[PDB]
């Protein structure tokens, strides 16, 4: 938390920013990892045109970093079309 | 005296397709490098090496 505060001082964090609720997502991180997380949060906040960094910005940055791990690099349209490709009977089994 | 300091190759982004996520991610880095002042105002720094 202190490293995140040090490396995210000179950026316009919004009122919903709190790193105390995202500590468990950064277990094993070093200072460079948290700095890269802050930088990617700034990039993604710029990406949607958002002026500040939201908590959803950091959440989506961590989620993108996690989804990139297993070899899934898909945009929103491809993901939605692929979700619509499967049927409904074989989706309720996964849901259950 | 062999390295080509080529300014134009004739191959654009429209020629390479199918990996639009990687294309957009490289577009972000290229735009950051070209527009370093505007994005550096908010503290964004580009990576030195992309592999």
């Amino acid at each position: 938390v202190q490293i995140f505060g040090v490396h995210s001082a000179g950026k316009n964090l919004a009122e919903d920013i709190d790193f105390g609720k995202l500590v468990f997502r950064t277990v094993g991180f070093s200072g460079a990892d948290i700095r890269n997380l802050v930088n990617e949060a700034a990039i993604m906040s710029v990406r949607k045109g958002r002026s500040y960094i939201y908590q959803q910005d950091i959440v989506d940055v961590l989620d993108k970093q996690l989804l990139e791990g297993m070899g899934v690099l898909l945009t929103e349209e491809e993901q939605q079309k692929c979700e619509q490709s499967v049927s409904y009977e074989k989706k309720r089994l996964l849901a259950v | 005296k062999f390295i080509s300091a080529e300014e134009k190759t004739g191959v654009t982004f429209d020629d390479f397709a199918g990996q639009e996520y990687i294309k957009r991610e490289l577009q972000e880095i290229v735009r950051i490098l070209k527009n370093d002042e505007e994005f550096q105002n908010k503290g964004i720094y580009c990576p030195k090496g992309v592999l």
